[PDB]
RNA sequence: UUGGCGGUACUUUAUAUCCAUCUAGAGGAGCCUGUUCUAUAAUCGAUAAACCCCGCUCUACCUCACCAUCUCUUGCUAAUUCAGCCUAUAUACCGCCAUCUUCAGCAAACCCUAAAAAGGUAUUAAAGUAAGCAAAAGAAUCAAACAUAAAAACGUUAGGUCAAGGUGUAGCCAAUGAAAUGGGAAGAAAUGGGCUACAUUUUCUUAUAAAAGAACAUUACUAUACCCUUUAUGAAACUAAAGGACUAAGGAGGAUUUAGU
């Protein structure tokens, strides 16, 4: 007895006229823009809303939508019951009819298992399902405790003797583990005019950016913005950043270079060409030097920017003196 | 390139559904407010102008400046005299002249005619205005013409037409002639004025009339002046008093207007309709044929306004359409309003709604009940709100198709234009319904629609407690409920018939108790029995007689029915 | 309309002149917006109107600009608490090419009628003529 | 006592599915949730809530909706617009064919912003281009041409360019630049005594 | 009614500075060289004295326009920092929003 | 200057001052300004057709009028007259029954029961209250909290009756919460004839001690208050 | 021009065409004031002489 | 703690609009703009003169239709022309809105000597985006 | 039965922090700037943390609210025995904020208790439940992350602001209102913050931060002071900048304190 509202739930009957505008809507909307109704689909719809309602908020969520009610409507919102009140699922009344009822099937092939009596990674590289992707599968609220209960269990299946029937089971319950190769992707080799091999990258330091051009066969000669490289770099540590790559791979004097470095300082453009060096110095190299290249730090792009200076404070981080007490 | 929303009301009105006008009133009401609030603000703008001076715009918009119209020359001068009658202001004009005969000061002759104009339009009177007429034989327009020291053709013009415009026919032509003894010629609008001025007058003698007529047509060419269009239009707009004799002048006439090189218009063709299909023609045996030829004339050909009877028109041309019962002259007639921008010349509110009910009340009449359904959606709402009469020609006509499906959704139609409440209407929708047996699925169907007709009446019921329930509503109520699944209700509407005393019919009696018999209900079957001794229906006794040999009575109902069989 | 469609429908009178007509090499239309996704409609309506016409078009993105400024936070005192506010302007040029003179004015007055609210647009028209006939023939 | 007026049901639903669309919105008007036959919603949802629906959405009717112009409008729309559209010159068919026939480039710009002043000071600017090599010049008149024109000569595309925006009107700023090049060229050409003196 | 009696004194300062606009400039153009003798220079810096102060345009100061505050005011939407962050802060000016980053 | 004009609802937001640091830690009352006007009236009298005055009058197109100053001064004077009649509405009220005193919430009907979660209508239960206690505790919200404990009784007269106890920190509350919980807790009473108890009953239920005693009809009830209630 | 908002705002208020909420709070306190006895003075008939 | 533009926390009761109750720093992210002009954009005039008369029309648009806002107004200008978009409450009878509509277009073109339309949403009630 | 604070000083805890570690500063000199004090005919407010380059992203006149002197009395508006009021109370308030604070709580409606002043957890589960607000998430810094911004409820400080504006109550209306002219001064003073120098990792010059040639302790380094010229803005130079000399002190700054991962 509060103004808020009353819980808001939707029926089976409300859900159903959902769906109904929701079709009558794309033959409008296919109408409207000049596509035949029979294979409009939800990525044409998408496209169609986004031009004929242009919005440029930021949050992808706040724009508008015209998708269909099963995506929107909250899914756990389904009749249980029939008409004479007589629940569909015999573990009703326990709360969690779905989790109950997989712990119960789940239950009863361990029992078979133990009473009917090899290498159990059938599968490698896998994880078992987060509790969001588990509670998508029930449809239904799960706490911590009831989803390592439930894991357990499930590792006690793969423990004893599986047919291919636990199998499968188990299998719908794994989900593929991401396979993030921090593996460097090398260039292609492209062909001169002249015919000969070379291959390019991008580098990025501070503001700097660099675009080398190294050459397969060459005496070392680098030309920074049609520059020679003493000349451009008259610094000493600028010139040993450019020597880092090729020294690293004992490649001084075989390779001829051509860059342009523009933005930034001294010693921020001598490192953009340094990854851009590094980088387009992949073609050229075994792939075992490649990860070596990799874990000494020369194909990483260095993160470090200067930080925005606050309002009501000197700098980045420097405060303003708290004055004497 | 775009085409009329067929779903969509006037543009004029609000696109919102608690703005959209529902009936005719409505639509007139919320054009007759929006010009209301559009005079409100004008009248604040024109009389505190001075905070509407600030012009922000570039280019600079003349029509969105405040209007002064009140004069701002002080000096008694000629010039200031011209601003009064450019402003149009009458009597300060006359106050002025006065004054400035009283001084002497000199008066040019076009400026003296200016202010005629000004008088002699306006007849003496201030120009109609809206804040917060026969000639007089003493007026200042007749004074300031003896007045005048030096008279040109232009003035005795003026006065002529001034007087033939509020009504001085005699006094006019007596101004002419003093024109023709001065020598003095005449322009073409003032001959128009003096044709229309012998028409008005009742002569004794056609042909004399006529004759007359015809020599001030003779006088334009002695003068060199040459008619022009509104001159035909008005001889003939004269010639529709005489309908039998003025067919073979009327004729001739359009046949010189061609020669001469005037153009018809549509004013000119409206007067000739008239004039050969008269809207009280007792000879509707044989009518003329001519409708036919101007349609063929007029196909194709795009109109522009170049008189005053332009909008007369199409309504007129309808109407003729719809007398002869000939439904593809319709169409000619439709077909040539939507070419070009002839629908600009389809009329005002008053014949708008005329032409188009006159049309579409000619379709379904005449027309196929799948066309006809088409023209229904084209022309409503978007076209015209209609009235009730329009809704139960289209429910006759779905009744002659055979399809009365339909007449469950025309009736939500019908609730949109505001004859929710008309008893017409409501009589119309439930006795077309229930005239004749249906499949159960269509008797299932026109019960619901029966449940919907009886909740206005008893909505009215509530909010008028002298409510009556005519008699052959609360019969077409009881019996679709019977049909559709909903007999339960219609035992309790039984009872409505002895609570508003209307004497229930006898085939509605002997209907309920057929239901009966298949539910086997002998309580039911009593029930009938006690409204029949109540109205003293000689047929009850029948009936009751009926009941005993129908079901098997207890000994409490042989008692109780016994009873109600002495009454 | 089902059954009820205009006949003749009335067309503007275009009449062709005597003089000779504008030649446009190029017609750069630089528009902006605070909204990027109002660009991109309007980049779709004016690069198929184009297409529709005959005219060549080309789309660019020049880089947005962001104006920051600001301000105190606090109506009276406390300095050091300020806010601050951006401006957002995203720009979408519409690159045409080889246009007459009547050409650039039809397209130009259909698409900056439909230019949406908060938007902006700055033509620059690139006319060719010939040389003036003083300076064809040097004259002493 | 008192009547209470009902609103009508929207006419969405009396809209069929093979509608004229391009009527419904002739031109740019304000999302009507009454005359938009789709189940649009907007608005970020609040937890175990969906987006807003139309009626009554505030956010859809800040939006410049597009409904006006559909893909099948545009192209009834343009094929009216086609009997206003000129032939460009086939003979004209690359950018240095332009340069051959018509070497003077004139830039004028327009601006179209959201007031009740059309006015722009900008506008009144003009830029004359020109190429030396379109221009009929002697050794002598292009190094005398090259010298007075200072910083407006590049050397590098061979190009002068003219800015004249000193002039309150277009048409006066234009008319100056061309006036400008007649002097400068003609100017070029005359030989001074004092030249002899270089 | 304007704001306050402040207001008011501006308004009417930035009234007499256009009307006073082209005499203040074609007086001022004869001192502002080193062309003309010195003693007409001399007589025209008292000529520009003898115009009222109030035509002098170094007397108007940029007020807010709703409330008449004197500092604090942006000059692009004469408003000062209060009013314009009411108004920004509402979603009312086109295109004005927070400035994360 | 008109640009420095408030709303109606900002106004009375500062000039109440209820949200204020006196308020919390320790009269003016609202008005609404708005309830009388009848849009398009104006004090200087003007008719305006179609907002306040018919569009339309005897089949006549009404056109821009003002009122005579006699006219006004007497809509005018109608206005202050309803406006002070409007307050004397404000004043009036209607009386409800007192309890075991005046100025006690003993002994007072506050209507019957909430529906039930099937539209079960409870409208032949009544509802008495038998003790309000007002009791402050000791919570960081208020440094000293408020809580309001109310015991209700319920009863159709018809020998089902239960009590309950309600709390809460708004009285308005305890009192929904007790007589809800009540329905609940409804024991039947067994009447001999309808009018007493079957037999003497002694008890003691704590500290407490009740003596009853059977009577015969028209004895009424001796008890005390709270019994009789 | 703020004389023209403020002079335009009170015509059309007069007219009964515009709703000023904040003058008709202000209209009742001068009204409840005056009732107290604290209204404004006439001119040249001040506490001081 | 920050009060800009915040509708504070009741106990429950207060029902806030979309609009209400999203706070400043969502301005662009999930609540657009109440005005839409171009004076704003970088390189423009009159910034100024766009927001003074929004202002008026905001209060002009409150006082002529006192009680039957449901929401704030949405201004739109493209070209010369102003548009008002308002949601309005289904308090007055209809034809009084025709005589508003006539009257504060016609009132506001002569005005700011521009074309004002006035376009109009009735809803039932106001819409409740949350009970805070 | 609760709530509290007492000496919760005890165990873990903070993370540019309490001490320790590290770097550059402040504390000394010269100036710039705020405040207090003295003081003037001459604003006001802020004034421990959470004031002191604060309202001011800005005072030669204007700004201006201050003081002296002279003047106006229906005195901005359509109307009004009305206009106007920076007049007192931020201890009547709105509005917009500081603070604890990127702290983690605030918790409505139901249900249960051998009566409840209150409480309501156990997961191999024992009476709690299904929803909000904040956090999280989301979005912004235009790949990705991280980081930074932004966000941060309820209370605490009757904290700050009637002088952004609006407003309750009380006060002034020939004056506490309006306008004009000219002033709103200073320091053998204390203190907060900033700036420059004290030099050799330096000074000057050319390049450019590479390299080179000179200077290098009595004025070498070293005056954003005073003073002297020119110049820009302005009606007004009392302002700012650029030169010119004049050049004094200062030789790296006690206890002590600020910022930075
Ligand atoms: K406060
Ligand atoms: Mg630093
Ligand atoms: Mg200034
Ligand atoms: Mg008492
Ligand atoms: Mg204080
Ligand atoms: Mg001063
Ligand atoms: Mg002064
Ligand atoms: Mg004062
Ligand atoms: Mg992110
Ligand atoms: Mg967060
Ligand atoms: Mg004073
Ligand atoms: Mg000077």
């Amino acid at each position: 007895n509060v103004q808020a509202s009353r819980q808001e739930s939707y029926t089976e009957d409300f859900i159903k006229k959902q769906i109904e505008e929701f079709n009558i809507g794309k033959r409008h909307l296919a109408n409207m823009m000049g596509e035949d109704p029979e294979t409009f689909a939800e990525e044409d719809i998408d496209r169609a809303i986004a031009y004929l309602f242009p919005s440029g908020l930021f949050e992808k969520r706040a724009r508008p939508m015209m998708k269909h009610p099963e995506h929107i409507f909250p899914k756990q919102r389904a009749t249980q019951w029939g008409e004479d009140g007589r629940p569909f699922h015999f573990l009703f009344y326990t709360g969690k009819q779905s989790y109950y009822s997989l712990m119960h099937d789940v239950y009863g092939k361990v029992m078979q298992l133990e009473k009917h009596r090899a290498e159990s990674r059938d599968l490698i590289g896998s994880r078992w399902l987060i509790k969001e992707e588990l509670e998508e599968m029930l449809v239904e609220k799960l706490s911590d405790e009831d989803y390592a209960q439930f894991i357990r269990l499930l590792e006690k299946l793969l423990t004893l003797p599986c047919g291919p029937a636990e199998e499968e089971f188990v299998q719908r319950f794994r989900r593929s583990v991401t396979i993030q190769s921090k593996k460097q992707l090398i260039e292609p080799v492209q062909y001169d005019e002249q015919g000969m091999a070379f291959s390019t990258s991008e580098g990025r330091r501070k503001s700097a950016t660099a675009q080398a051009v190294v050459y397969e066969h060459g005496s070392g000669k680098i030309h920074v913005n049609g520059v020679d490289y003493l000349i451009y770099f008259p610094i000493t540590q600028d010139r040993e950043q450019l020597m880092f790559p090729f020294h690293f791979l004992d490649r001084l004097e075989r390779h001829d270079v051509t860059c342009t470095v523009s933005g930034g300082g001294r010693s921020a453009q001598a490192g953009a060409i340094r990854l851009a060096m590094a980088r387009a110095l992949c073609s050229f190299v075994t792939e075992d030097e490649v990860e070596w290249m990799r874990q000494a730090g020369l194909l990483t792009p260095d993160p470090r920017i200067r930080e925005r200076k606050k309002p009501g404070q000197e700098g980045a981080r420097r405060k303003f003196t708290w004055k004497k007490r | 390139t775009v085409n009329r929303d067929p779903t969509a009301a006037p543009y004029v009105f609000h696109d919102d559904p608690y703005l959209i006008p529902t009936s005719a009133l409505e639509s007139r009401s919320f054009l007759l407010a929006k010009k209301s609030g559009e005079t409100a603000a004008k009248f604040i703008i024109n009389s505190y102008p001075k905070y509407f001076q600030k012009d922000i715009a570039e280019p600079h918009i003349p029509c969105l400046m405040p209007e002064y119209f009140e004069p701002q020359i002080e000096d008694v001068s000629e010039a200031a005299l011209e601003e009064r009658i450019r402003l149009r202001k009458v009597r300060a004009s006359v106050d002025m002249f006065d004054q400035l005969l009283q001084a002497g000061t000199t008066v040019s002759l076009e400026t003296t005619n200016s202010l005629l104009d000004l008088l002699c339009y306006y007849g003496d009177q201030e120009p109609p205005a809206d804040y917060p007429g026969p000639w007089k034989a003493q007026n200042n327009a007749e004074r300031i013409f003896a007045l005048m020291p030096e008279k040109n053709a232009r003035s005795y013009c003026t006065m002529i037409r001034g007087m033939v415009k509020h009504r001085a026919y005699a006094q006019a032509l007596n101004v002419y002639t003093e024109l023709l003894n001065n020598r003095l010629s005449a322009d073409v609008y003032t001959f128009n004025a003096l044709i229309e001025a012998k028409t008005f007058i009742l002569n004794e003698k056609f042909e004399e009339k006529w004759n007359d007529i015809l020599d001030l047509l003779k006088h334009m060419v002695a003068q060199k002046v040459k008619p022009n269009l509104q001159t035909f239009n008005t001889i003939l707009k004269g010639l529709r008093k005489c309908y039998s004799l003025g067919r073979i002048p009327a004729l001739q006439i359009l046949r010189e207007m061609k020669h001469i090189g005037i153009e018809p218009s549509l004013a000119t063709y409206h007067h000739i309709i008239h004039l050969f299909y008269p809207r009280d023609l007792s000879a509707i045996k044989m009518p003329s044929l001519i409708i036919y030829d101007i349609m063929n004339e007029l196909e194709g050909r795009t109109f522009s306004p170049q008189d005053l009877d332009d909008g007369r028109f199409f309504q007129l041309a309808m109407s003729v359409c719809s007398s002869l019962r000939d439904l593809e002259l319709a169409y000619q007639v439709h077909r040539l309003l939507n070419t070009g921008d002839n629908r600009k010349l389809v009329g005002h509110d008053p014949l708008r709604k005329v032409y188009y009910s006159k049309f579409f009340s000619l379709i379904c009449s005449l027309e196929q009940i799948d066309v006809t359904l088409k023209w229904y959606k084209d022309l409503i709402p978007s076209v015209f709100l209609p009235h009730y009469q329009i809704f139960i020609g289209l429910l006759q006509a779905l009744d002659v198709a055979n399809r009365l499906e339909l007449v469950p959704q025309i009736w939500k139609d019908s609730k949109e234009y505001s004859h929710t409440f008309r008893d017409a209407l409501r009589e119309e929708v439930l006795m077309l319904m229930a005239r004749d047996k249906h499949p159960p699925e269509l008797q299932v169907a026109f019960a619901d629609c029966a449940a919907d007709i009886k909740s206005t009446y008893e909505d009215q019921s509530a909010r008028q407690p002298a409510f009556d329930w005519p008699a052959n509503p609360l019969q077409y109520i009881a019996v679709l409920f019977l049909r559709g699944g909903r007999s339960q209700e219609a035992w309790k509407m039984l009872e409505l018939f002895k609570k508003h005393k209307k004497i229930p019919r006898n085939e509605l009696l002997e209907e309920f108790m057929d239901t009966a018999k298949a539910s086997g209900s002998t309580a039911l079957a009593i029930e009938v029995v006690k409204l029949a001794s109540a109205f003293s229906l000689p047929i009850g006794e029948s009936l009751a007689q009926r009941v005993v040999m129908d079901f098997t009575v207890d000994p409490e109902q042989k008692e109780a029915l016994g009873n109600l069989t002495e009454l | 309309l089902h059954v009820d469609v205009p006949k003749d429908v009335t067309r503007p009178t275009i009449t062709t002149s005597d003089e000779p007509d504008t030649l446009y090499k190029r017609l750069s239309i630089l528009v902006k917006a605070h909204d990027r996704a109002v660009l991109d409609s309007y980049e779709y309506f004016a690069v198929l109107a184009a297409k529709e016409l005959g005219i060549s078009i080309k789309v660019h993105e020049p880089p947005r600009k962001i104006e920051r400024f600001t301000l105190l936070k606090s109506v009276h005192i406390f300095k050091k608490h300020r806010v601050q506010y951006e401006m957002r302007t995203l720009y979408r040029c519409l690159e045409l090419k080889h246009l007459t003179g009547s050409t650039a004015s039809v397209y130009l007055e259909y698409i900056q009628r439909n230019l949406p609210e908060g938007v902006a647009m700055e033509v620059t028209k690139t006319q060719i003529q010939q040389l003036p006939e003083h300076i064809k023939e040097p004259m002493w | 006592r008192p009547m209470r007026r009902k609103a009508l049901p929207p006419r969405t639903e009396k809209m069929d599915t093979d509608q004229d669309w391009p009527s419904v919105y002739p031109t740019a008007a304000p999302f009507k949730p009454s005359a938009v036959p789709l189940p649009v919603r907007m608005g970020y949802p609040v937890k175990k809530g969906v987006p807003m629906a139309k009626e009554g959405n505030l956010e859809l009717l800040k939006i410049p909706n597009f409904l006006h112009l559909t893909p099948v409008a545009i192209k009834r729309h343009c094929a009216a617009l086609k009997d206003f559209c000129t032939e460009w010159p086939a003979a004209l068919d690359s950018d240095e064919k332009c340069e051959e026939h018509f070497p003077v480039e004139i830039d004028t710009a327009d601006y179209v912003s959201s007031g009740p002043s059309i006015r722009n000071p900008k506008a009144r600017a003009v830029t004359l281009r020109v190429k030396l090599s379109s221009l009929n010049l002697d050794n002598h008149a292009k190094k005398k041409l090259i010298k007075l024109v200072g910083e407006r000569y590049c050397k590098a595309t061979d190009v002068l360019t003219i800015t004249t925006d000193r002039c309150p009107l277009k048409r006066q700023n234009y008319d100056y630049a061309v006036y400008l090049l007649t002097v400068l060229y003609h100017e070029s050409w005359k030989t001074e005594d004092w030249e002899n003196s270089k | 009614y304007y704001v306050d009696w402040r207001m008011l004194r501006d308004l009417k300062r930035r009234k007499m500075a256009y009307e006073y606009a082209d005499e203040r400039l074609r007086i001022n153009s004869l001192r502002k060289n080193t062309i003309l003798p010195k003693d007409l220079q001399e007589m025209a810096g008292d000529e520009i004295a003898a115009l009222p102060r109030d035509s002098c345009p170094v007397r108007i100061r940029n007020r807010c326009v709703m409330t008449s505050r004197p500092r604090g005011v942006k000059r692009r939407w004469r408003l000062s920092r209060i009013v314009f962050r009411h108004l920004a802060d509402h979603g009312l000016l086109s295109g004005v929003q927070r400035a994360i980053w | 200057s008109f640009f420095t004009k408030l709303t109606a609802e900002e106004l009375w937001k500062g000039a109440l001052a209820e949200t204020g640091a006196g308020a919390r830690k320790g009269k003016k009352k609202r008005k609404d300004l708005n309830r009388g006007q009848i849009i398009g009236e104006g004090r200087s009298g003007f008719l305006w057709p179609g907002l306040n005055v018919p569009l339309i009058k005897s089949g006549v197109v009404q056109n821009i009028g003002q009122r005579s100053k006699e006219e006004q001064q007497k809509v005018e004077a109608t206005m202050v007259e309803q406006r002070e009649e409007w307050d004397r509405k404000r004043k009036i009220k209607v009386k409800r029954e007192r309890g075991w005193s005046g100025n006690t919430w003993g002994g007072v009907s506050i209507g019957p029961p909430d529906p039930g979660p099937n539209g079960e209508t409870y409208e032949d239960f009544d509802t008495r209250i038998l003790e309000v206690r007002n009791v402050f505790n000791m919570t960081a919200k208020e440094g000293r909290k408020k809580s309001v404990r109310v015991l209700v009784a319920v009863g159709n007269g018809n020998g089902a009756a239960g009590f309950a106890i309600g709390k809460a920190a708004d009285r308005g509350d305890a009192f929904r919460k007790a007589k809800n919980r009540a329905i609940h807790y409804l024991h039947y009473i067994e009447r001999y004839e309808g009018h007493t108890i079957f037999h003497d009953i002694s008890l003691r239920f704590k500290r407490t001690q009740i003596r009853m005693k059977k009577q015969p009809r028209g004895y009424g009830l001796r008890c005390h208050r709270a019994i009789i209630t | 021009n703020h004389n023209t908002y403020f002079a335009l705002m009170g015509n059309l208020r007069f007219l009964g065409l515009y709703r000023d909420e904040h003058q008709d709070f202000k209209d009742e306190q001068r009204r409840l004031k005056k009732l107290r006895g604290k209204g404004k003075p006439r001119k040249g008939e001040g506490k001081r002489a | 703690k920050n009060r800009a533009a915040r509708v504070r926390v009741a106990k429950g009761n207060k029902p806030v609009s979309y609009e209400e109750a999203h706070a400043p720093h969502y301005i662009a992210h999930r609540k657009g703009w109440l005005s839409l002009h171009t004076g704003n954009l970088d390189g423009e005039d009159h910034a100024a003169e766009r927001t003074l008369e929004d202002v008026f029309l905001r209060k002009f648009m409150m006082g002529t239709f006192p009680g039957c806002l449901a929401d704030q107004i949405v201004l739109k200008r493209r070209a010369n022309q102003v548009d008002i978009c308002a949601l309005v409450l289904r308090q007055l009878p209809a034809h009084k809105f025709y005589f508003l509509v006539g009257y504060s277009e016609t009132l506001l073109s002569h005005f700011y000597k521009c074309p004002v339309r006035l376009h109009l949403q009735t809803v039932p009630s106001k819409v409740v985006y949350k009970y805070i």
